[PDB]
This record gives structure tokens, C-alpha cells and sequence, in this order.
């Protein structure tokens, strides 16, 4: 999904709020901040209600201005709450009564997702591949800066995982695929408007094609 | 003629919890237990130990670079969001930096939970395109002739940078060497200093 969350390459942002090795203080700076990761694991691991991929996608489904104005831990409170409601575990009403106020949720999914490709290519380290120039309205773990671009595989995982585009929508056809570390020259991705050297992206097999 | 509202976040957060726990859905002590883990077990001190061992043990360094999961498994430091580990090595001509441009993906069990600056839109947008400028602003100057490689954590691999051992650490024990390996050295934005 070509949403506002796909930020890499966006211009206009100012300084990163950090000097190296500055004291970061505690893990949690506010008393509710541990709740979104805890309750996400309760849903994944205790209730078996949704997968981690579904949590990434529901945060991508927040309305774009609401995503942009919400701090990180709060996006996961809204995210996990939306999946409880969508999964029929909670209702928005009871959340608002307990919150004593409006609890807006993420927007409904506009896509049913896509199955894992039935037939794919195993690639080898050192091979040149292209990231498929494809547009996917549901969840996908391909940042738009590398769509259609050319790079070299530097690693193939020894492990395999369900395809994000299917499991991030709770589909039963997610299969499993290895992913590949694909190295891109910085100028392949941002022409002369970059000061870096190379970018490595970890891409599922189904996103790639030879050449 | 043709002419969002939210309760305070703390009230929404506690409401979500109270709604689940009421319904018998949250185990006793479950949330508190996770808070402890996130606070106490997921630690950049673990990543620093893996770096001081690689710096003093060439064979362990090669294992960390060829099968990072096996090398972390020797210490038992694998865990949620740190199940498939790949270590990336800095050399005299190459500086590696990690980001999750799409959200925040971090090797939790060995680097600790991501700091707020790593999760910022500023870091997520800018470090993939102008990593030399971003690191310079944060206080790390990388000479023009050193390649910078950014690893964008987009799938299940969780990364840790293996920085260069500084000059001047000759005869240093592993305990002394662990001390100069900070959280920021492991993300790739700081260079370890003597
Ligand atoms: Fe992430
Ligand atoms: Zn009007």
C-alpha cells in the first residue's frame, strides 16, 4: 500500500532528534507505553487473534493525517484496538465508554490481500535481480523507492516465512518464502540526489524477478 | 450549502487494557511480565558482549558474520524480534547503518527496544537517502571516501552492526571492550570511542 508510512526518500523533514550517545533515559517514558506491545503479544500469542503482520497493516490503514500526527506508541494502541474490534473481540462503543471519549480507529481495509505466488524463482547470492514493478493496494513489505530497481543478492535466508501480502490480511494462502538481501547502488535508487553508497533491502522472493 | 476528536491517549490506552482484562482475556501478571522483559532482558549490553567477543575471537567473528543466529544462540540471547540475526561488518572503507523506514523493526533481544529518535519520521525518511548528512547532524562524521551502506529492515532479518575495534584498545580485556560499545554503535550511527 502506497501510504504515508512509506517514508524513505521523502524530503522536507528536519533534524533527527538525537546527538550520538545522548542519554535516552528509561525504555518507557510514560506509564501506558508498555501496553501496546504487551497487548499485541496477548492477541498474537495468547488469543491467536491476529498475526504480527496484521498489526503492521492496521497501523498502515490509519487515515493519513491521523497517522502523521500520532506518536509511535499511540499508533499501536489505535492499531491493536482496531484489530480487537475488527476481530469481534471488543466493540468501539465499549472502548469509548471506558475511555470516556472518542476512540477513532484505523480505516477498513480496502484490499483482501493477494496469495503467495504459486511458482517462484530461487535466486542465488551474486545474481542480479529486479524488484517487480507492481502496485499492490493491500499490505506489502516492499518500500516504493526500490520498486522496478536493479540490485545484487548478497544473502538468501535459510529460513522461510509466510508472505506478508497474504498473512497481513489473515489469508490462508500465505505459504512460506525465503527473503533476499538485495543490495542497490544509492544512485540506482535516488540518482545524484543521495550522499550514501548502497542500500540493502530484505525482500521476499515473490517480489523479485531476474535481470 | 456544502460547509479527529479523541479522548486523551492515556484514557484510551487504559481503556483498551481494562476492556480486555475484564473479559478474562489478559492473563494475570502478563502485561507486567512483558514490561519487565522489555526493561530488563532486552538490552544493548547483550549486543555489546557479542561485539567484544567478536573483537577478541576471530573464529566467533566469522561465525557471527556467516550465521549470526547460531552465534547469538550460543549465548541464548535470541528472542521475539531477534530470531534470525545477521551481523554486518564495518571495515576501514565501509560504514553500515540500520533503519526500519516502514516502522521500527529492531533486533529487540540484543539491541533493546528502539529509541524514539530511531522511530521518528525524520530518521525513517532521511537516512536511506542522505545517511552521510543525517549521521553528521547526529555527531558522527564519515569521510567522503567511506562507503555508507544502509540496511532497511523490511522483513524478518534483524540486524546488528559490528563496528571497527578502535586503535588503542590493544591488550584490553573483553570487559573493557564491552564498555565502549553503546546502543548507538550497534544501530550504526555512532563509532565506538576510546
Ligand atoms: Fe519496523
Ligand atoms: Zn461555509
Amino acid at each position: 500500500m502506497d501510504g504515508v508510512h512509506d517514508l524513505a526518500g521523502v524530503q522536507g523533514f528536519g533534524k533527527v532528534p538525537h546527538t550520538v550517545n545522548a542519554d535516552i533515559g528509561p525504555t518507557f517514558h510514560a506509564e501506558w507505553e508498555h501496553l501496546p506491545y504487551s497487548l499485541m503479544f496477548a492477541g498474537v500469542a495468547e488469543l491467536g487473534a491476529f498475526s504480527v503482520d496484521e498489526v503492521r497493516y492496521v497501523v498502515e490503514r490509519m487515515e493519513p493525517r491521523h497517522y502523521m500526527m500520532t506518536p509511535y506508541y499511540e499508533r499501536y494502541v489505535i492499531g491493536v484496538a482496531t484489530l480487537m474490534v475488527e476481530k469481534g473481540i471488543l466493540t468501539q462503543d465499549e472502548l469509548e465508554s471506558l475511555a470516556g471519549g472518542p476512540f477513532p480507529l484505523s480505516r477498513p481495509s480496502e484490499s483482501e490481500g493477494r496469495p503467495a505466488p504459486v511458482e517462484t524463482t530461487t535466486f542465488e547470492v551474486g545474481q542480479r535481480v529486479r524488484v517487480r514493478d507492481e502496485y499492490v493496494p493491500g499490505h506489502i513489505r516492499m518500500p516504493a523507492y526500490c520498486r522496478g530497481r536493479v540490485g545484487t543478492i548478497s544473502h538468501r535466508t535459510t529460513e522461510k516465512w509466510p508472505f506478508p501480502d497474504a498473512i497481513g490480511h489473515g489469508r490462508n494462502d500465505a505459504g512460506e518464502e525465503p527473503t533476499y538481501h538485495v543490495k542497490f547502488a544509492a544512485e540506482e535508487l535516488f540518482g545524484s540526489d543521495t550522499d550514501g553508497g548502497s542500500v540493502v533491502v530484505d525482500l521476499f522472493e515473490g517480489y523479485l524477478e531476474p535481470a | 450549502i456544502d460547509h479527529p476528536a479523541q479522548a486523551p491517549v492515556s484514557d484510551r490506552a487504559w481503556a483498551l487494557f481494562r476492556a480486555l482484562d475484564g473479559k478474562g482475556l489478559v492473563p494475570d501478571g502478563y502485561v507486567e511480565g512483558w514490561k519487565k522483559t522489555f526493561e530488563e532482558d532486552f538490552s544493548p549490553r547483550r549486543g555489546a558482549e557479542l561485539v567484544a567477543r567478536a573483537w577478541t575471537d576471530p573464529e566467533f567473528r566469522q561465525l557471527l558474520l556467516t550465521d549470526g543466529t547460531a552465534a547469538v544462540a550460543q549465548y541464548g540471547y535470541l528472542g521475539p524480534q531477534g530470531e534470525y540475526i545477521v551481523a554486518v561488518e564495518d571495515t576501514p572503507t565501509l560504514k553500515n547503518v540500520i533503519v526500519c523506514s516502514l516502522c521500527s523493526c529492531t533486533a529487540w533481544p540484543i539491541l533493546g527496544l528502539p529509541p524514539t529518535w530511531y522511530k521518528s519520521f525524520e530518521y525513517r525518511a532521511r537516512v536511506v537517502r542522505e545517511p552521510r548528512k543525517v549521521l553528521s547532524e547526529m555527531g558522527t562524521e564519515i569521510a567522503s571516501d567511506i562507503e555508507i551502506r544502509v540496511y532497511d529492515t523490511t522483513a524478518e532479518t534483524r540486524y546488528m552492526v559490528l563496528p571497527q575495534r578502535p586503535a588503542g584498545t590493544e591488550g584490553w580485556s573483553q570487559e573493557q571492550l564491552q564498555e565502549i560499545v553503546t546502543k548507538d554503535c550497534l544501530i550504526g550511527v555512532a563509532i565506538p570511542q576510546v
